RNA sequence: UUUGGCAUAGUUCC
DNA sequence: AAGAACAGAAACAACGGGCGGAACTATGCCGGACGT
DNA sequence: ACGTCCGCCCGTTGTTTCTGTTCTT
């Protein structure tokens, strides 16, 4: 109740410190709503301002006004957004032998030949060769696209975004043409792969005849080509849809159609449409998410408010908590003053007599067989944190001779004895400032282990399918495996990655310039998209991949990184005219 | 910043006389080699000494030239050598301590 | 050897649509016979989907080429 | 420690025998799979005071299209490379009669040294790759799609069959690193070959200015 | 540096009227206190507080030269709104300012700096009181601290 | 059947 | 074994431009003194 | 009765500093 707990409902009423708590609540809110409208306003006019002359071309390219390629094809496919539907792919997940037992078509049974095809149709297949030749064929197509799916698929998602929507296209044919499925069928599955085969040459995307065209082409189409022929294989036809012959021949009209109609028009202002689709959706959105994050992304700055590192790990550090733990401590920063207890200077000229009391006896050994200061330097370690860091004293006076040289000495404890002791004696300029000196570069500068600039190292098992490792088993299906990723705070790709016992594939941060400066331009593009990515659906919202990668191919076109902003603006070598209009008029103006 | 480097050595250099030489013999392993930063016989000998009476309170001196030996090739200058005997003879006093031989 | 696609974009048929519009009511003479109508956008989409608009598209590729394509040669889409 | 510089310098070496693998040259299945074990064995488990001291390690190798075409990867031992020694390198290069080479630098190279290799290019071709940009292979991690470098006949087809102006194509700096990893110089033109989303591959060029 | 690295903090007054900042010992001198002892007796209460006594020490380390109200007054005058060409001038202005403008609110008479100096002293007392973390800093929002 | 401007304040809608 | 002049690259400090979209009412103000 | 004088971020550019080269003694 005291830190406002309203514990009544609206039916019942608040009592008077609830009502207050609750106004306190709602201003809040008040707030953000008079707060967020203008930056989204203005991400939005940045956005617009930077693609808002990016057209698709008749030679179906997508060109800026200084027609500089951005893309080879819209949407790296060449479809349009508003005319694609959500699809699964139907061969990526099962496993090898329910894949091979669902696509496989036996033809050798006969007893379900002769229940789902028919009597002249079976006697054919059972006789023939060619055709058993080309149905094996078929069956070697599909495993190698299945290959090539789970290549371009980890993580074993089915559910993707394709022009036609097949399996309504087959409902729709059936009972168009009234087929009743309790019978067999008249279709012959050469007469399936064939007119499958025929189709998909009328579905061009890139036109031409060349190697180089021709290539265009299988990459524009790969996806697609690979769904057609999983939902048309020949068994599926045979058993789930049990379709006829005019019912396959509209069907493959029907495809070709829509195929055709869900091509990007030229002359569509696909900048200006993308700079909407994805500015829209800001005036409705432990890091940074939402408007602050979309405004770092989107005008880049070497200072992020939250940077952090996502770390995986190779080997049985992945598993057991020891090496996960060993990791942590080596990628996490420590100077001396995270583990010493206290710290004094003091003036003692005699090496036996010692002012302090507890070294008697190790410093009289030490010095029982051998100029220098009187005066010293003891500090103290707390055990706490010397055991907790597993550090050794052995180490941190190697570090101590590494750091200073020989011209320091140093004499220390072990932990044997309750108290762990350190002395440092040097081997105008005068003792005491020296030392005091010495002391606070000693507690600040001596970085005895970690990596710099890395602050802080968390350590926690993944909860998210994206942020575990999914394998692929040795019976095919996918499989997802728990293992310990590290989350730091403040980022240094570079020596992470060259680590020992860090993974160099899956380690990634979240600063854009870090990315680009380490791995190029490619890289930094799609880390950007996958930021871009993250920040927006964060809040469940679904915006299509096409403005995505539109935006991230307009920042990264001409190979360094540009900010949307007036220096990004105007490094384009565009006509004064389009500068003048956005963030310095008179100024281009009298440069120009 | 790295202004505190130069005003650290310019302090050292401030802290001259010639670095003394060495002087070749000794029970010890080696022990005409100069090669061990600051090492001397008398230290050498002052160290397998302190590895025997260990050795010898536990219980025999080519035992405690293996432990000097070792320890001279392993440490960085022969005072951090010197030093990590005495951190052996140490744990050699805990398992008399503990019984053990 | 003519290369861009064989189909009429919605700007393509916007824009013929309305010059042809505009065209007829300039008093122009129509290509098909009017059955009772007297709007020009009717009478405009008519000869369009008649194919006897007499209009040939101009399509700029950006190398700095171009092509004509004839209203009767596009497939006419919506 | 000498554990810890021994791994440094096989992973150095791994990686040098991996970027001349993709550059092309020829590199054997074993010189590009070596356990530590073995190279410990081969050249030396203690580097200080011990056989490895950042020589006998330079690699001389043969591109597989002409084996009077050959390149250097030298390793200087000082942490600062100086004018005198980049004049050894070539000097040594002269002598042997060899275009290109590599230096891995243990910290970095002063500016006039820079200058000083910048200067000689027509002449000789030598690039600077620092001993923490090669431990590990920045083409292996998964953000960097593969990268193929085109030849002039394949650009000159390219251009023909797109008609494109080499200005209307989207770049890449020459300071890139995966442009440094496959030496790539002003006016060349590298192919990406990358998975997507909603077409299943596409293919980018970049041209290298 | 090593120097600032050994001093840590030091405690500096922006006195209004004056170009730039001026350390605090500067100012309780030109006041007209010349000993460590009577200054210490201004800011620390009770002397029986050794970490606030370390903390005050870097400041005083500031007075190793100046030592007397004639030179503290010059170089707190040195840097007026106009800087003189003379140094009488220059030492009137920095009275004039010590006597005028700064804590208008203890007193304007002749013989305020009695009272000055122990408003100036609760000042840095209660500085030092927010350094070492024993009283909450203030906010700007409470409505007690509003008029 | 003819045409003032500058500033400030309040309000409506996302 | 020493010294000087020059030059390339970098750390810190100061300066300048940038900051939502529409719409509707009202009220005050647009320079001052002077006498030949 | 007119006419004269009087609140935060981050891209540029400067200043200053710190090492490397080459020639000479």
């Amino acid at each position: 109740e005291s830190r406002g707990f309203v514990e009544n409902s609206y039916l019942a009423g608040l009592t008077p410190t609830e009502f207050f708590f609750h106004a306190m609540g709602g201003r809040e809110g008040l707030i953000d709503t008079a707060v967020k409208t203008a930056e989204t306003g203005y991400i939005q006019r940045r956005l617009i301002k930077s693609m808002e002359s990016v057209m698709v071309k008749y030679d179906a390219t997508v060109r800026n006004s200084i027609n500089q390629v951005v893309q080879l094809r819209y949407g790296e496919d060449g479809l349009a957004g508003e005319s694609v539907e959500f699809q699964n792919l139907a061969t990526l997940k099962p496993s090898n032998k329910a894949f091979e037992k669902k696509f496989r078509f036996d033809y050798t049974n006969e007893r379900a030949l002769r229940r789902t095809l028919q009597e002249d149709l079976v006697k054919d297949v059972l006789s023939n060769a060619h055709i058993q030749n080309e149905l094996e064929r078929e069956f070697e197509r599909m495993r190698e696209d299945r290959e090539v799916l789970r290549v371009i698929f980890p993580t074993g998602d089915s559910k993707v975004v394709l022009p036609c929507n097949l399996l309504r296209m087959i409902w729709n044919a059936q009972k168009i043409f009234h087929i009743n499925p309790r019978l067999p069928s008249d279709l012959h599955p050469i007469k399936v792969v064939e007119g499958v085969k025929e189709l998909s040459k009328k579905l061009v995307i890139v036109n031409g005849d060349d190697p180089l065209s021709r290539q265009a082409q299988e990459n524009a189409t790969l996806l697609f080509n690979i769904h057609l022929r999983s939902t048309l294989c020949s068994r599926r036809m045979a058993e789930e849809f049990r379709l006829s012959g005019e019912a396959f021949d509209w069907l493959l009209g029907e495809i070709e159609s829509k195929f055709n109609q869900a091509i990007a028009h030229p002359g569509e202002m696909v900048g200006a449409l993308a700079a909407q689709s994805l500015g829209e959706p800001a005036t409705q959105m432990n890091v940074t998410l939402g408007v602050p994050r979309l405004k770092e992304l989107i005008n880049i700055s070497k200072k992020p408010k939250t940077p952090s590192l996502t770390v995986f790990l190779l080997g049985q550090s992945a598993r057991d908590a020891e090496r996960a733990k060993d990791i942590l401590c080596r990628l996490e920063h420590t100077t001396l003053r995270k583990v010493t207890a206290n710290t004094a200077i003091y003036y003692d000229p005699n090496p036996q007599s010692t002012v302090v009391a507890e070294d008697q006896e190790w410093v009289n050994v030490y010095y029982e067989m051998p100029r220098i200061s009187p005066w010293l330097l003891r500090v103290e370690l707390d055990r706490k944190h010397m055991t907790d860091r597993k550090l050794t004293m052995e180490q941190i006076a190697e570090k101590i001779n590494a750091g200073f040289g020989d011209d320091l000495n140093c004499i220390f404890n072990d932990d044997n004895a309750e108290k762990l002791v350190l002395r440092i004696r040097i081997m105008k300029m005068d003792d005491d400032v020296f030392l005091r000196c010495i002391e606070s570069n000693m507690l600040t500068d001596m970085t005895l282990q970690g990596i710099e600039q890395i602050s802080k190292v968390y350590m926690h098992l993944p909860q998210t399918d994206n942020k575990k490792k999914i394998i692929i088993t040795e019976d095919g299906e996918f499989k997802a495996l728990q293992e310990w990723i590290l989350e730091t705070d403040g980022v240094s790709l570079m020596r992470v990655l060259s680590e020992k016992d860090v993974d160099p594939v899956r380690t990634t941060s979240n600063d854009i310039v870090e990315i680009f400066t380490v791995l190029g331009i490619e890289a930094v593009r799609k880390a950007l998209e996958r930021e871009l990515y993250h920040v927006i659906s964060f809040d469940g919202s679904y915006v299509n991949y096409r403005h995505l990668a539109l935006l991230c191919d307009t920042m990264t076109c001409r190979g360094h990184l540009m900010a949307i902003t007036r220096h990004g603006v105007n490094r384009q070598d565009t006509g004064p005219l389009m500068k003048c209009s956005f963030e310095e008029t008179v100024d281009v103006l009298m440069e120009a | 910043k790295r202004e505190w480097n130069l005003f650290y050595q310019k302090q050292m250099q401030l802290r001259d006389p010639k670095i003394e030489e060495f002087v070749p013999p000794c029970p010890l392993k080696e022990a005409s080699s100069r090669r061990i930063p600051r090492l001397t016989v008398k230290a050498r000998e002052h160290c397998l000494r302190l590895l025997e009476e260990a050795l010898s309170s536990n219980r025999l001196r080519a035992k405690a030239v293996e432990l000097e030996h070792e320890t001279f090739r392993n440490a960085k200058v022969a005072n951090l050598y010197k030093a990590s005997v005495l951190k052996k003879v140490a744990d050699i006093h805990r398992a008399s301590k503990d019984g053990q031989p | 050897k003519r290369i861009t696609t064989p189909y009429m974009t919605k700007y393509e048929r916007a824009r013929v649509l309305g010059t042809r519009a505009l065209q007829i009511a300039m008093c122009a003479p129509v290509m098909v016979e009017l059955e009772g109508e007297t709007d020009p956008l009717l009478i405009a989409m008519k000869e369009l989907k008649a194919r006897k608009i007499p209009i040939i598209i101009r399509r700029y590729l950006p190398d700095g080429s171009y092509e004509d394509w004839g209203v009767d040669e596009l497939i006419i889409t919506d | 420690d000498d554990e810890e510089e021994t791994y440094r310098l096989w992973k150095i070496r791994k990686t040098i025998m991996q970027l001349c693998h993709d550059r092309g040259y020829l590199v054997t299945q074993d010189g590009l799979d070596q356990t530590l074990e073995e190279f410990k064995a081969q050249f030396g488990g203690k580097p200080s005071e011990g056989r490895p001291r950042r020589t006998d390690l330079t690699v001389l190798v043969a591109h597989n299209d002409d084996p009077t075409d050959q390149m250097f990867v030298f390793f200087p031992e000082e942490p600062k490379v100086g004018i005198k020694t980049i004049k050894v390198y070539c000097q040594r290069m002269q002598e042997e009669n060899i275009t290109r080479a590599l230096i891995v630098v243990q910290q970095g190279m002063t500016p006039s040294a820079k200058q000083s290799l910048v200067d000689m290019a027509p002449k000789y071709i030598l690039e600077q790759f620092l001993q923490q940009e090669l431990l590990i292979n920045i083409t292996e991690h998964e953000l960097v799609p593969e990268h193929v470098v085109m030849t002039k006949e394949e650009v000159t087809e390219l251009l023909a069959r797109y008609k494109l102006r080499e200005n209307q194509l989207p770049r890449i700096q020459a300071g890139d690193p995966v442009a440094r990893y496959f030496g790539i110089k002003r006016g060349q033109v590298v192919k990406i070959i990358r998975p997507s989303e909603t077409a299943g591959r596409y293919i980018t060029y970049r041209l290298v200015q | 540096g090593a120097k600032k690295s050994a001093i840590g903090q030091r405690i500096v007054a922006t006195l209004p009227y004056i170009k730039q900042e001026v350390p605090i010992i500067i100012v309780f001198r030109a006041l007209g206190f010349v000993s460590d002892r009577d200054i210490l007796e201004h800011i620390i209460y009770d002397f029986e507080d050794p970490e606030m006594m370390e903390m005050v020490k870097p400041s005083l380390d500031e007075a190793f030269v100046i030592q007397e109200q004639n030179v503290a007054l010059n170089f707190i005058g040195s840097r007026g709104a106009k800087p003189g060409v003379t140094k009488e001038k220059r030492i009137k202005y920095a009275k004039e300012v010590l006597q005028k403008e700064m804590l208008p609110h203890v007193g304007v008479s002749d013989f305020c700096e009695t009272k000055k100096a122990y408003f100036l002293g609760y000042m840095v007392h209660r500085l030092l009181l927010a350094a070492l973390g024993r009283r909450e800093l203030d906010d700007r929002d409470h409505y007690g601290n509003k008029r």
